[PDB]
């Protein structure tokens, strides 16, 4: 399937090319920043799927708790 | 001291990695590129047992070709891509005469119409660019406009004029004062005393300017550098911020030029 | 001419090797 | 279409924003 | 083709990163030789698989710049600053030819004005400084004038002169023996035999004359010379 | 096995492929246009095989999630209805393709990538089941069609018509968004399947409507609407007026066929 | 497509989206403010310093240390 590893490394790619074009460079102006960018983005693609787990998780806390608060105004 | 040495093997160990790469990658390339190689180009060169006389003072350009028996005077200059080849006869360019970016001078055969004479350009004589000189004796004091062709055998006598884009024809002879032009190369007009005085003021400016750039393509490579690092340096100025800190920075003399290249010689 | 002189470029160069060599192990420690 | 719908279309007579952006300098 | 066109790219990129890498080897132990400004001209220079291919026995003045799918033959001799491009097309020069000093003989640069006629040159063919050759074809024992500006579609018949500063207008044809000159190219005399064999004598005559040149071109780089520029104070 | 997703992603590839070759190699860019076309034709003739005829429930579903409560998500499916508008709007394209194949050394990259986004956009656009998403694809589809009518105009009044068609598709737009935000608050999710089962009370059906009919009927123009149709047209690349006139037409019978009727 | 299994996750799908719009209706029917939310420890602080800092000179009462002779 689409892994976040593999978009990342497509999105990395695809902003070091963007950055040499937005310069008026060759596209594969420095073929090692390449795959600098790849591997960066890699690396951020699967931070950020990591961090929004934990992300829901807390929000999932967060709204259990505002919601016994709420249900105890019955009592 | 030991870190030095271990840094100086690592930068051993780095170049050898990369020129291997280097290779590798020219082998995948199919060995279809030309490298590029060492400038073989010889400014001034010997073909049979001939030098040229080139004077101190000339600025020849090192893109120019020298070659072969040519004989060049003092103050003069030759210019980006200007071949003389003086290999089968002799070309003896005068002082003050300047030829100018590739402009091409060629001496005959000795026998093209058999009683060649060698190619004579004569004093304070400038030539435009892109002109073809092919075994003419252009006499002192003449003008010969850009682009224009003097096929052997013809003679432009002092103070005469060639129009740029011309043919002059073999056995062609220009008068004095006159402005001589057009393919078949007939008369145009008479010579003015204001065109008289631009001929010279040319070729006067024409001295005045080959000494910066004989100054600018004769520097080595530390030079080069450091005037590199300064032309970068002030390039741009803040004129808020050195007032804020009480300097003045003014630019170093590497970076002027003379007041008698500037369009009316400003000093300030 | 085996030595490098400039004392300063060679304490970046140090500098740089312990940087990347401990990004390293921090990822990989870590 | 030329008439009507336009002038009260888009640019007949909606093209007072001209007429009105204008004025905010005040 | 296409598959060629890609390891060709790569190529580059893995050269360019053995380069990079080889500054910074040289940057490590203090050096910046490679900064120095060296001149990048080749006189052969080739794209991607259009390369020059010149014959051992030719006169290629080191200024001369040859580029793409350009044929030399044998005997002849291209002189300083000659600029041979064939790139969209290819340019043919034959055997014993002589382009002479600062001239130019190219292909067209663009499909906009029809089709790029190939530039073929014969053989004993005699081009004068600074002509023009763009996309013509001339045959064999002809001599172009100095300063001619063939442009392309014409022909130049076997025996055909074009004089000096003549401009042949586009698909023109000179016929055999005649002179043709002037803005435009028009008929002006026949050529008379002492012309011919005059025309016939000048190519062995340069012919000679490339191999002396070619024998001071090729000796070894003087060494001090070198010397005198690296020291400059 | 062919689902929506590789429907989809093929004029996605096609597209990116496009934008980082070299504008000099105008052969390449032509075949590699055309064949990602074609191939996006031949994979909707490929989906409308295996397309069961007997169920009314939506086939080939896709789901991924677009909130982070799974409140609204991107839901892909076709029907007996969208199906030949997909194939359509697949077989179109090509055609689009070839007409500028001349030319096309003028109009560069731009041009083929501009239609390959319009193909990508259109697709989802008749296979969302999702209302809210529906909207978002409906009217992405101006920003392609604004720079085709636009860069490659014929006259100078391209500026004109482009500013109407904008103007006009806005005006229907923001209405009909209003209406979508009042359905998601009071339903509470978009999803058309749960939308379909919700029984809405008769004042609100009556607003709900008028406000769905001001984004349709500009788009299937009834009558007072009908004046940027032909500017449009005639302001238009032969290619550009196949796309109005093919599939944009389309998208107001849908609507009102997908949505309001139901 | 198995007709029985599109069919089980049609109707799957329909059951687990109304599930989660009621939840999702229920979480927007939650008011900014919360019931007695002064009640929160994180909302008493001064309730737990002020103890702690009691008895430092500025905020004693004046007959505090007229008894802390003895
Ligand atoms: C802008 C580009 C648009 C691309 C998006 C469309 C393409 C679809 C791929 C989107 C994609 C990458 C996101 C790309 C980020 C963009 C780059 C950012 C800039 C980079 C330069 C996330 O997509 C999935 O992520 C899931 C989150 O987990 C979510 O599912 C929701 O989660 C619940 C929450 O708790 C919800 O409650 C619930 O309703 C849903 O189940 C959904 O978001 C979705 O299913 C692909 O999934 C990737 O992440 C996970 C799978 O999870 C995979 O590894 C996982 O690691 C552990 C988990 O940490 C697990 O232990 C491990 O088992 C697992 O293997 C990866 O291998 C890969 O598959
Ligand atoms: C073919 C298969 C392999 C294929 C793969 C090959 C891989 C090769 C191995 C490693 C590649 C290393 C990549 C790391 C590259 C980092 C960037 C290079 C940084 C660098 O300019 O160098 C030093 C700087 O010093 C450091 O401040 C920071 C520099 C610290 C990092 C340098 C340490 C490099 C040592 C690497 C270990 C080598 C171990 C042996 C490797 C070889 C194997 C035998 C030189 O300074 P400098 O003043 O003279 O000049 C710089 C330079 O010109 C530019 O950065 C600026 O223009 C200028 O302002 C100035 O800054
Ligand atoms: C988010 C959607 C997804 C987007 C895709 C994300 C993909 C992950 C990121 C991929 C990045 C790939 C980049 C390739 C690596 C190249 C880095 C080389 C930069 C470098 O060598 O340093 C010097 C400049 O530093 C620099 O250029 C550093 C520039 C950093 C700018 C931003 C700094 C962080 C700011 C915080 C984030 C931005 C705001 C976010 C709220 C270069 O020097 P030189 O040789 O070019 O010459 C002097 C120019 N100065
Ligand atoms: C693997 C090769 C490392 C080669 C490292 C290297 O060459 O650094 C220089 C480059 C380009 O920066 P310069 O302006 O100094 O060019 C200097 C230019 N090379 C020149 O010679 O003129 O830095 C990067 O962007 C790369 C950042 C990521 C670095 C990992
Ligand atoms: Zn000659």
């Amino acid at each position: 399937p689409i892994s976040a590893t593999m978009v990342g490394a497509l999105l990395g790619l695809g902003t070091q090319m963007y950055s040499n074009a937005l310069r008026k460079l060759p596209y594969m102006r420095h073929p090692w920043e390449h795959v600098v960018g790849m591997g960066l983005g890699a690396v951020f693609a699967n931070q950020l799927v990591k961090w929004d787990v934990k992300l829901k998780e807390d929000l999932d806390v967060m709204l259990a708790k505002a919601r016994a608060a709420n249900e105890r105004r019955y009592f | 001291g030991t870190l030095g040495r271990a840094i100086y093997t690592v930068g051993n160990w780095i170049r050898g990695t990369g020129q291997a790469l280097d290779r590798v990658g020219s082998l995948l390339q199919g060995s279809h590129r030309i490298e590029e190689h060492l400038s073989r180009h010889r400014t001034l060169m010997n073909v049979f047992d001939k030098s040229p006389l080139v004077d101190k003072d000339v600025f020849v350009a090192p893109s120019a070709s020298v070659i072969g028996d040519v004989q060049i005077g003092k103050g003069s200059s030759i210019w980006y891509g200007c071949v003389l080849r003086g290999d089968v006869n002799n070309i003896s360019v005068g002082s003050g005469t300047n030829i100018q970016d590739n402009t091409l001078v060629h001496v005959a055969k000795t026998n093209i119409s058999g009683k060649v004479l060698p190619t004579l350009i004569g004093d304070n004589v400038t030539v435009g660019h892109s002109a073809v000189i092919h075994g003419c004796t252009v006499e002192d004091d003449a003008f010969v406009g850009m682009g224009a062709t003097l096929l052997d055998g013809v003679v432009v006598e002092k103070h005469a004029m060639v129009a740029a884009g011309s043919l002059v024809k073999q056995n062609t002879r220009i008068p004095s004062g006159e402005v001589w032009g057009g393919n078949p190369a007939k008369f145009m007009r008479k010579l003015t005393d204001e065109e008289i005085v631009y001929i010279s003021q040319s070729a006067k400016n024409y001295i005045n300017l080959a000494q910066i750039h004989a100054s600018e393509n004769s520097k080595s490579f530390e030079q080069i550098e450091v005037e590199r690092a300064l032309r970068k340096k002030y390039a741009r100025k803040d004129e808020d911020y050195d007032s804020m800190l009480g300097i003045t920075r003014e630019t170093p003399p590497e970076l002027i030029l003379p007041d008698n290249v500037l369009p009316g010689g400003k000093p300030v | 001419p085996k030595v490098s002189e400039d004392k300063n470029r060679n304490y970046a160069v140090v500098a740089g090797v312990v940087a990347i060599v401990g990004s390293i192990g921090w990822y990989l420690k870590a | 279409d030329k008439g009507a719908i336009e002038i009260l279309g888009p640019y007949g007579i909606s093209y007072t924003f001209r007429r009105l952006a204008e004025r905010i300098s005040q | 083709g296409t598959l060629g066109r890609a390891f060709y790219s790569v190529g580059f990129w893995i050269r360019e990163t053995g380069q990079a890498l080889d500054r910074l080897g040289c940057r490590l132990q203090g050096k910046n030789y490679f900064r120095e400004q060296l001149s990048r001209h080749r006189t052969l220079m080739n794209v991607f698989d259009k390369a020059p291919i010149v014959d051992k026995e030719a006169f290629v003045a080191p200024s001369a710049s040859v580029i793409g799918d350009v044929h030399i033959g044998r005997g002849s001799s291209i002189w300083y600053g000659c600029v041979l491009r064939g790139d969209v097309n290819t340019v043919s020069v034959g055997s014993g030819t002589n382009i002479q000093d600062n001239s130019l003989v190219h292909v067209a640069k663009s499909n906009l004005s029809g089709k790029v006629h190939p530039t073929i040159i014969g053989d004993n063919v005699t081009i004068g400084h600074s002509a023009v050759l763009h996309g013509c074809t001339v045959e064999d024992e002809t001599f172009i004038g100095m300063g001619a500006t063939l442009l392309d579609g014409v022909v130049v018949e076997k025996h055909g002169m074009v004089a000096a500063g003549a401009l042949v207008r586009q698909n023109t044809r000179i016929p055999s023996g005649e002179v043709w000159g002037g803005n435009p190219a028009r008929f002006l005399r026949k050529l008379t035999d002492e012309e011919i064999a005059f025309i016939s004598q000048s190519a062995t005559n340069y012919s000679n004359l490339a191999q002396a040149h070619a024998a001071e071109n090729a000796k070894p780089l003087n060494v001090i010379e070198f010397e005198k520029v690296l020291r400059k104070k | 096995y062919f689902n929506l997703s590789g429907l989809i992603l093929c004029p996605v590839l096609g597209s990116i492929i496009l934008l980082f070759i070299p504008n000099s190699r105008i052969r390449l860019i032509r075949l590699i246009g055309l064949c990602a076309s074609l191939i996006t034709f031949l994979y909707s003739l490929v989906l409308w095989i295996q397309f069961d005829s007997s169920t009314a429930k939506f086939q080939f579903v896709e789901s991924l999630r677009w909130l982070p409560y799974e409140n609204i998500n991107f839901y892909l499916g076709i029907d007996g209805i969208s199906l030949f508008f997909v194939i359509l709007t697949t077989f179109l394209i090509p055609i689009c393709i070839l007409v500028g194949w001349s030319g096309m050394r003028s109009y560069g990259k731009e041009y083929i990538i501009a239609f390959l986004i319009c193909e990508f956009l259109m697709i989802a656009v008749f296979c969302m089941l999702d209302l809210l998403l529906f909207y978002v694809f409906f009217e992405s589809v101006l920003i392609p069609m604004f720079i085709i009518i636009g860069v490659w105009g014929s006259r100078q009044r391209k500026i004109k018509a482009a500013y109407q068609f904008f103007l006009y598709t806005l005006l229907g737009s923001l209405f009909m968004l209003l209406a979508i935000l009042l359905i998601l608050f009071q339903t509470g999710t978009t999803d058309l399947q749960i939308l379909l089962t919700t029984e809405f009370s008769e004042r609100r059906q009556i607003f709900l409507w008028i406000a769905f009919f001001a984004s349709f009927a500009v788009k299937v123009p009834m009558v007072p609407v009908h004046i940027w149709l032909p500017e449009a047209h005639v302001e238009a690349p032969t290619a550009g007026s196949v796309i109005l006139a093919g599939i944009l037409l389309k998208f107001g019978t849908y609507g009102f066929l997908r949505f309001s009727i139901p | 497509e198995n007709p029985e299994e599109r069919d089980r996750k049609a109707r799957e799908h329909i059951y687990e989206m109304h599930e989660r719009c009621k939840k999702i209706k229920e979480m927007w029917a939650l008011p900014i403010r919360p019931y007695g939310f002064w009640t929160f420890e994180r909302h008493n602080a001064q309730l737990r310093w002020d103890p702690q800092i009691s008895q430092v000179a500025g905020r004693r009462d004046p007959y505090d240390d007229l008894l802390e002779d003895n």
